[PDB]
This record gives structure tokens, C-alpha cells and sequence, in this order.
């Protein structure tokens, strides 16, 4: 007989474990792998994607309408249209789309994202329009002369339809450096506006309020670590189609 | 422009969705291990079955065609449907508008595999009437969970184009089998949820002036289980 | 409400994989079953054995993160934590805590689920059982890819039939099983109210066709009924 | 010594494991392994070979006569003579069969039947019969009309004694999807029928019954998975030569 | 009486071999033996320790599975699973179960089978025992094959003898072993009503002229008599 001695920990289950253990019901060929389409390998692939966000931050509107904002003849310029802010695990728009409630179920999700807006309006709905991104250090911008200081860019809407930006390296975490405290720190490492370089002119037979819409996804470098559970949806324990799998 | 069925529908550049990136297959080795007599490529039934159009006004909120829940009591497709026990097929999704230049709005074409759509407030499971709509297809109550709970936020993560009505109003989306199943029954289940689902509400100056959204369907590489089979030898 | 930033240098992809993003062993399923002596056939069919067919949308957090994914093919390796307690009391020292042994059958689909603790699909056979202690490590059986299809399918937009009412969502396949646990020693003059927390650890992880998440709260583990 | 640890599952009694353990009463050589005829290595071949039905389908005909259908002058053209259905593991032909009662001790039994038919009437009893097969989508045929719309054959036995009939794919499975319901779900996956294309005439001086049986075999894609208890037989618990080993 | 169906893909064979298709481990015999103190010998030869041939038709699925073949060769792996319970009440905090050990022994043909728990023939040396306990994991002895043909006669045609009456399908041939389990620890004052559950997964499995199945049900074990 080999001499082995139990190791402290034999015997206990741990969770996160890759040991194989003895195949329960054996020489039983499955189903053969076929290829169905869409294979997802890694979490990376689904957060590449674009996804859209909650772009109005207004309470009132919820539901639909808040995955676009309403630009008017009457919204006129130099307003803050919305204020974005590029952090994960925070209310606000960025809640709802692919990459926050992927990398709610990790803790640290430092990488880049790549966030693109389209505009939604007629054809000829033409219209400056200046989009602010500001670095974690940093102030919010207020005004479109502040909003020129910054990093940012001017998408004219009048001839191209979706505009695309890319944002280098977001970097934030989940923190509980707090002794048993179980405070919840959050991070702020982002902010993307909206400020108006002109008056959105439309043709009078078009619709004035026009609309505007906007995704998230993220490049290579995005990337999760250390999986926790998310806690977008809790646990309700009394479900109706549960204790009838129990039966 | 898609003349490569009975049924053509002329209209702009393609710019197709390889939904997944892959294309509509037949059996492959597949078809030795799955129900045996498959081998009808029903090329009749890849009939462009244009849907009737559904009406987009800026009080609605969307709609949904199941994929074998279209396509199915009409044409080839449906008679095969009845007549067949077991189906495989990819569709090639193409969805229009006759929108003006004018017009405001963006328009999530969606399509879901496995659009297992829950009820607004009741525990019950949805049934035969409220799933198995048809032609016209069922409307979302709430586009913005999908009925299913989920985000529409995150929809576009599934095979999707998108009618900005001010550079396309033309989608092509070509979706394969999408199925566990290599070959599944087309009564008892839906592989795919087309849903034409405006996350912006159609603008006009007027009353949201009228643009109708005509939904047009190919089975594409559209392969049944054979009836007619040699029960001899 | 203190807000702080660190920088976090992260040069790994490994960690986000499909396999070590569901193969962890999550608690799906747990109840504590009354073994305690039944003079009296007394709340049938659930007193003295644990019965639970073996679905991933009993327990929400897990259920949420198997329905990102439409497609799902993983052997499920479940581990089954049994512990017992006894009900009322007999001293004060020690009440004598008994080696009592466990049959965690696996009854697939097709296969007769038991009813009681000693009826005679127990010692079937054809399902495979374990057989494991209190003071033994908890049973790692590693059940296979049960499902007539390639994957399973977490959402099914279809009925289990062309008739009948409340089959949407209920493949005919999948069904993975009816994880049936009873206590194989005959009733002791003394009781326990064991609780079966069995883990389903999923392994060899391939998924398809990925999903938004769930949003609102879920209503019932066989739809997808929501709260809007 | 070898450092081991007791694995989660160590100590367990897995009743399908090929784990070799220590041969009890050792240096014992058995009666050595000599070529008994008939070698059985799988359960194809046992299924392979042809096997009888239940064929009539009548209640009132069990035992014997249940084995063969009976043909006479007075059973007239355009008339259903059987109604065998391709499904397993419910009541009817395909019970007591070979085929029918291997793939009772498996839930999945998915290939193909090769079920054949002789006719065992005179030498020269003559008579078209038309045997019409139905795929698992369909409806069953009642006349000779929608007999010959399906895929079908027509066998006269004046001058062939033994028909042949290949299936192409029956599938079926055991299904247990409801919640700990045991209803015992059950599959309809095809029909083979029999119909009367003309009167069939014997002479004066033999029986104008003339009777038919038939048999049912596997080719080589016939398969079976996940095995299972039969039910045919159950526990009777009284056996009058129990105890007796017991005692 | 819902009627669904699934495509079956299952591109296997090897699951209907001989070998996968009778090597499980079914359970062949069990009853509970009363080892409780016997100052007076009462219900003798079956009390104090258990007794049973080995032979595979005392339960009807397992026997209906090997009267499948008419020879069959295979090395029994005989695992027995003993579950001791105490009879009465002493306290209710715990009663105490000791770790007994039990003789597991195989007497096999031309061997003296015991006939009490403290016969000679327990300590014969000849006939091969394992000596395992309730919390140790249970006995694994695979005995090999006994028999002085090279198969084993499930039928026999024909008689042990050309005379007495009643050995029809009785083989002089094959007769296994007589499974002989007692326990080795004198008798304690408080007592165990022990039950032993041995299980036979067939090794090395090879038939011979494979037969219909049993189709009526079976009325003695000796004999293969129906009821027509």
C-alpha cells in the first residue's frame, strides 16, 4: 500500500475546486456535440458587443424612453444634454447594458469601453452637437466652453448618422477595505456629456423633437477578475414554480 | 435584388447580418445520428413570405413574429409545417419600411433565440393563444424588458440590425438553425423571435404620419424530413 | 459614502472564460426533509426522502447567471452536503449523533422518481446511486450531459406539447434529472432533520447564442414572468 | 508516505463503477474459459434477429391466436386488417417483442426496424395486400385510398411468401419533464398498417382463412442509451423459492 | 397522457454491450438479521448471522436481466452494504452505535456453510473472509467465477440427480457460494437489528445463446413456473 498522510483540508468541499470526481451513471454516450452557432467561449465576446444605456438620467422617465433622449427646437444652445458617467456598479445609465451587469458579477473591471451614439432623427436633421469625455481627475463640465477645454469632439449629425468613441483605460473596483463594515465603496473614474454647439434645425413638415440614442461595448483590453455574485436580482424565496420541483 | 427564391423583394444594398457570423447549413454529419429520411432541400418553400405590414405609429411599442409561428398555416412553408413532423431551417430576415426621407426614428430589429416571453404580473406561464400568434404576430407590452424580463438595453447583444431611419430602412438579418436540437419540430417550438421593437417612437410634425413596416421572411437552406421514403428493401 | 479609485493593473483573460465564468459550485437546491420516525404516513411523497428535480433556475443568482446564455451543454458535478440535526431533545451531554448513511440517487428522464423512502425504485438499479456518510466527505457525483439535444435549453420558446396548458418554457428535453436523496437506515428510535445542500458545480462549460441578463425580479422558476 | 486526501465522494458506494477490487479467495484458476457457441458481446445482435408481434390488436384474441391475423373470404377489399403502431414501450404489437423488450430496459432507443412479414396461407392462395407505413408526422390511414397517398407497398403473397419492410429512423425516449410528477411520458412515432387490395381467393378444397403473421428485427443503426429497469416484470415479494436461499 | 417526441442523435454502441449492459450493481439480497442478545437460542440457523446463497434470481428485474442469456461467465463483484439499527430505546440523546465489524465470509461448493454465529466454521481459514466494519466503506469482494462448468446454467435442463425430486434447474454446477455475514463482537447488552444489503455487479461479463425475456411474472425462485 502507498503511505499517504491526510493533508490539512482533505475531505473538505471547497467551491472553486477543478477536481474531477467519479462520473456518476457511466458508459452513457451523451447527445453528440454538434456545432450550434454563437458559441460563447468567453465573457469578453459578449461584452465586445454594443449595448444601449439609460442615456436620461431624469427619474420621471422611466421605462422606454429612457434608452433615448428628446432633442428639441426649444432645447436650445449651450445646455447640458446628459451627463454619462463612466462608472459600473452605480445607478445611472450605465447600469442595464452588457458590460455594467457582466462586470457586476466580477469586481474589478479595469479596461477600455467603446461607447457609440447614433442619432435617430430625419435625414436632414442637421445639427452640431459636442460630446465631452472628461478623465477620472477631474470635474464634470457645465457649459460648452468648458465642455471645449476638455477632451471632446463635434459630431454634426447632418450627414453622419452614428458617431463612435473610444475611451482609454476605465479602471474601477469593489472595495470593502472598511473593518467588517460591508460599506459598499464605489468608484467614480468617468463622465460623458452632451452639450449643444448650435440649434437643432429640422424641415417644418419633420418632427422637432428629435431623438437620440447611444450603445456601449468594449475592446481587447476590456477584462474581469475575481467573479462575485451580482446583485442585480436578490433572492425573493417565494417563488411560485418553486417547492413544485420539490414535490 | 434576392432573386434567388420564387419571390423577390427589390430594394437597396444588402448589407446582411451574418447573424453569429455564420450562414444557413443543411446536415452535415449530423443527419446520420438525427431522425433519418431528412433529405427534402424544400427550395419551394424558400418562398420570400413577405409578412403583412405592421403599422408604426409613436404610440406603439413594438412587435414580435416567432419564426415558425410565422411562416407557418400560409405557403409551402405552412403545408410543410402540417405535413411534417420535424423541420430544419435558417430564415432570412428582411425588414422594410416605406419611410420618407422626412420621418424620425430608430427601429431595434431583433431577432431571439428562444424568446421564452413571461406575463405582465401573473405567475402563470404564457399558453397556446398568447404565444402561437401567427401572421400578424404578437405586440410588446413592455419592449423595454423584452417580456422576458431581461434589458432591451442589452438586446442588441443577440443578431440585430438597426433602422436609423435616416441612413437605411432596410435590415437583413440571416440567421442559421439556432436550435440544441439538430432538427426540431416546428409545432411545438420557436427557434428564433424576429422583434421589430422603435426604441425611438416614429416622429412626424403630424400625429406620427403613416410609415407601414413590411416584414419579409425566406426560409433559408430550409430542410424537412422526407414523407416520401423508399420503406422497401 | 467614500469614493475612491484604485489602479488595477489586470493582464489576464482567463478569468472571464465561459467555464470558470458558470463552474463554480453553486447552492441550487436545499430543504430540510422530517426522517424522523413515520408510525404515520403523514405529508407524503416529501417526509422521508429529497426530492428535487435538477434544474439551475431554483435559486436566483445562479439561475441569473445560466440564463445569459440561450445554449448551455456543462456535465453537471453535484455536490451533495448533507447535514443532519435532531429535532427535540434527549440529554444534555451528548445526544448521540449517528454515522447514518445516504442513497443520492440520480433518476433521469424516462425513469421511475421514488415516492417514499422505501419504495422499490430505490434499489433499481438501472439509476445510478451513491452511497455516503455524515462523517464521509459530501458525495461529488459528476452527473453527465443529460439532454436528447446537444444543449440545454434554459429558455425554450415553445410548449413540452401541441396540447395540454403551462408547458411553455418545458423542453421535453433537458429535464435533467430527479436528484432523489433518502436515508437508506431504517428509522432510529431518535430523529433528524436533515437538510440536503447540494452544490451543481457545472463542468466542461460550452456556451451559445448569449443573452441580455434578467432585470427584474424573477416570479417562478418555469417561466419568465416578470414584474414590470 | 504518500500525502492523500480523501476526496469529496471517497468512501462512497457507487453502484455503477468499474473500480476492480480485491479478488476474494485468491490463487483459485477457474474452469477455463472454453467456445460455448453462440457468444452474446452486445444487445444489437440480440435484436437483430427477427421476432413476432402481437399483431392482433383485439382484446378478445390474447395467448395463441394474438401472434396472427386471420384472412378470410368474407374480409372483404378496402379494409384495415392491422394497425400495428412503431412505438415501444406502450400496449399493443410491439410488447412482447425482442426488440420492443431490450429497449424496455433503456429510455432512448433511437434507429431502425426492420420488420418483416410472411404470409402462411396455402400455395396458392392468392391475394394483393397493401402494407402502408406512416411517418411520425401524420395521421393514420383508414382506406386503401389514403394508404396509397403514403409511402407504401404492395405485396401480393400468390407467388412471394415473405415480405421485407426497412423503417427509416423511429426515435423515441422516456420523458420525465414534469417536476417530480412521474407521469411516465410516452412517444408515438409511427404506424404500420394493412389493407385489402383485392378479395383474397383460395380454393374450393383449402381454408379460406388464411392467416398472416410477421416478424420485427434491428439493423445495424438501431442503438440504445441510458439503461433503465424494465417494468415489465415487478417486485412480487412472495416468491414461493424465497426464504429458502435464505435460510 | 401527453404524447410528445425528441430527435435522439446517439451515435453510441457501446452502451449495449453485455459487459455495460449487466455490470451494475443490483441488489440480490437483503433481509435484517436479529443479533440481539440470545441467552435463549431461538428462530435458530437464521438469527445471529445471515445466510443466502448466491444466486441471482431472488430478485425479479436483476434475474429477468440475466435469464436474458442462457450461459453466462462473469466474476461476481459482490459489495455488501450492512446498516446495523438499534431495536428499543436506551436515552434520546444518542444511543450509541458501535463500530462492529462482521465476517463477511464466502463458503462456496464443497464448503461447510455455518449454521450459527459461533460455529466452527467461521474460523475454518479455508473459506476466504473480509472483515470490514459499519464505518468503514463497504465490502467490495469481487469472488470470482465458481462454477465446475464454463458458464453459469441460469437454466438447467435437467436435474441435480437421476434420482429424488424437486432438482430441476438446480445445477451441481455453478451454486456460487453460500454468502455467509455475521458479526464477530460478542454480544452486546444493548442490540442491532442489522440489515445486509449485498450487491452483485457481474465482472467480466461474457453470454452465451441469448433467450426471450420473461414476459409473465416469475412464482419461485427453484423453478422458472408462470401463471398463464
Amino acid at each position: 500500500g502507498v503511505p499517504t498522510y491526510l493533508l490539512p483540508g482533505s475531505g473538505q468541499f471547497l467551491t472553486t475546486d477543478d477536481h474531477s470526481s467519479a462520473p456518476v451513471l457511466p458508459c452513457f454516450n451523451p447527445t453528440p456535440e454538434m456545432h450550434i452557432p454563437g458559441q460563447v467561449r468567453n465573457m469578453l465576446e459578449v461584452v465586445q458587443v454594443e449595448s444601449m444605456m439609460e442615456i436620461n438620467n431624469t427619474e420621471s422617465a422611466v421605462g422606454m424612453e429612457r434608452l433615448k433622449v428628446d432633442i428639441s427646437a426649444l432645447t436650445d444652445v449651450d445646455q447640458l444634454l446628459f451627463n454619462i458617467p463612466l462608472d459600473i456598479q452605480l445607478d445611472g445609465p450605465l447600469r442595464n447594458t452588457l458590460v455594467g451587469n457582466i462586470s457586476r458579477y466580477y469586481t474589478h473591471w479595469s479596461g477600455s469601453l467603446e461607447m457609440t451614439f447614433m442619432f435617430c432623427g430625419s435625414f436632414m436633421a442637421t445639427g452640431k452637437l459636442i460630446l465631452c469625455y472628461t478623465p477620472p481627475g477631474g470635474s464634470c463640465p457645465t457649459t460648452r466652453e468648458t465642455a471645449m477645454l476638455g477632451t471632446h469632439i463635434v459630431w454634426d449629425f447632418g450627414l453622419q448618422s452614428s458617431i463612435t468613441l473610444i475611451i482609454p483605460w476605465i479602471s474601477g473596483s469593489h472595495y470593502r477595505m472598511f473593518n467588517n463594515d460591508a460599506k459598499s465603496t464605489n468608484a467614480n473614474v468617468g463622465y460623458v456629456t452632451c452639450f449643444m454647439q448650435t440649434n437643432l434645425i429640422v424641415p417644418s413638415e419633420s418632427s422637432d423633437t428629435c431623438s437620440l440614442i447611444g450603445f456601449i461595448a468594449a475592446k481587447d483590453d476590456f477584462s474581469l477578475r475575481l467573479m462575485r455574485d451580482s446583485p442585480d436580482i436578490g433572492q425573493i424565496d417565494h417563488l411560485h414554480g418553486a417547492e413544485a420541483a420539490y414535490q | 435584388l434576392k432573386l434567388g427564391n420564387s419571390a423577390i423583394v427589390t430594394q437597396e444594398a444588402a448589407n446582411y447580418c451574418c447573424a453569429y457570423g455564420e450562414w444557413p447549413n443543411y446536415l452535415p454529419d449530423h443527419e446520420a445520428v438525427a431522425i433519418d429520411k431528412p433529405t427534402q432541400p424544400e427550395t419551394a418553400t424558400d418562398r420570400f413570405y413577405t409578412l403583412r405590414s405592421v403599422k408604426w405609429e409613436a404610440t406603439s411599442t413594438g412587435w414580435w413574429w416567432k419564426l415558425p409561428d410565422a411562416l407557418n398555416n400560409i405557403g409551402m412553408f405552412g403545408q410543410n409545417v402540417q405535413h411534417h413532423y420535424l423541420y430544419r431551417s435558417g430564415f432570412l430576415i428582411h425588414v422594410q419600411c416605406n419611410a420618407t426621407k422626412f420621418h424620425q426614428g430608430a427601429l431595434l430589429v431583433v431577432a431571439i433565440p428562444e424568446h421564452q416571453r413571461g406575463a405582465h404580473n401573473t405567475t402563470t406561464s404564457p399558453g397556446f393563444d398568447d404565444i402561437m400568434k401567427g401572421e400578424a404576430g404578437g405586440t410588446f407590452n413592455h419592449p423595454y424588458v423584452l417580456d422576458d424580463g431581461t434589458s432591451l438595453a442589452c438586446a442588441t447583444i443577440f443578431p440585430h440590425q438597426w433602422i436609423n431611419l435616416r441612413t437605411n430602412n432596410s435590415a437583413t438579418i440571416v440567421l442559421p438553425w439556432m436550435n440544441a436540437a439538430p432538427m426540431d419540430f416546428p409545432l411545438r417550438h420557436n427557434q428564433w423571435t424576429l422583434a421589430i421593437i422603435p426604441v425611438v417612437p416614429l416622429g412626424t410634425r403630424t400625429m406620427s404620419s403613416m410609415v407601414p413596416i413590411t416584414v419579409s421572411i425566406a426560409p433559408m437552406c430550409c430542410e424537412f424530413n422526407g414523407l416520401r421514403h423508399a420503406i422497401t428493401q | 459614502a467614500i469614493q475612491t479609485r484604485t489602479v488595477i493593473n489586470q493582464h489576464g483573460v482567463s478569468e472571464t472564460l465561459v467555464e470558470n465564468f458558470l463552474s463554480r459550485a453553486a447552492l441550487v437546491s436545499k430543504r430540510s426533509f422530517e426522517y424522523k420516525d413515520h408510525t404515520s404516513s403523514t405529508a407524503q411523497t416529501d417526509k422521508n426522502f429529497f426530492k428535487w428535480t435538477i434544474n439551475t433556475r431554483s435559486f436566483v443568482q445562479l439561475r441569473r447567471k445560466l440564463e445569459l446564455f440561450t445554449y448551455l451543454r456543462f456535465d453537471a458535478e453535484i455536490t451533495i452536503l448533507t447535514t443532519v440535526a435532531v429535532n427535540g431533545s434527549n440529554n444534555n451531554t451528548y445526544v448521540g449523533l449517528p454515522d447514518l448513511t445516504l442513497q443520492a440517487m440520480f433518476v433521469p428522464t424516462g425513469a421511475l422518481t421514488p415516492e417514499k423512502q422505501d419504495s422499490f425504485h430505490w434499489q433499481s438499479g438501472s439509476n445510478a446511486s451513491v452511497f455516503f456518510k455524515i462523517s464521509d466527505p459530501p458525495a461529488r457525483m459528476t452527473i453527465p450531459f443529460m439532454c436528447i439535444n446537444s444543449a440545454y435549453s434554459v429558455f425554450y420558446d415553445g410548449f413540452a406539447g401541441f396540447e395540454k396548458t403551462g408547458l411553455y418554457g418545458i423542453n421535453p428535453a433537458d429535464t435533467i434529472g430527479n436528484l432523489c436523496v433518502r436515508i437508506v437506515n431504517e428509522h432510529q428510535p431518535v430523529g433528524f432533520t436533515v437538510t440536503v445542500r447540494v452544490y451543481m458545480k457545472p463542468k466542461h462549460i460550452k456556451a451559445w447564442a448569449p443573452r441580455p441578463p434578467r432585470t427584474l425580479p424573477y416570479m417562478s422558476i418555469a417561466n419568465a414572468n416578470y414584474k414590470g
